[PDB]
């Protein structure tokens, strides 16, 4: 039993790894977007006015 | 004819858990030390992607 039940604890922390890396990939590619479409101050600013 | 001296006793210090340094340190109070051989400790750091 205690064979069953630490092979069934190994592989639900395979698997909350496999959604806990993927909010990662949210908070990634929202942000490369932002970075993509961040033209910097000394361009953006004197267009600013 | 008996001869008194005069003795001035051992400076005494503060102890280890009344000085500031026990911050740092996890204090605990193994009895029986000269009977271990080794001691370990064991880390098992899951990472994430």
């Amino acid at each position: 039993f205690t064979e069953y039940a630490g092979a069934i604890k190994t592989i639900t922390s395979a698997l909350q790894f496999g959604m806990d890396a993927l909010e990662r990939g949210l908070v990634d590619t929202v942000l490369a977007v932002k970075l993509r479409h961040a033209p910097p101050v000394f361009i953006l600013k004197t267009l600013g006015d | 004819e008996a001869l008194l001296g005069v003795y001035t006793n051992v400076v005494e210090f503060v102890k280890f858990l009344e000085t500031a340094l026990a911050a740092a340190c996890v204090n605990t109070e193994f009895k029986d030390l000269r009977r271990m051989i080794d001691g370990k400790i064991q880390f098992k750091i899951s990472m994430p992607t």
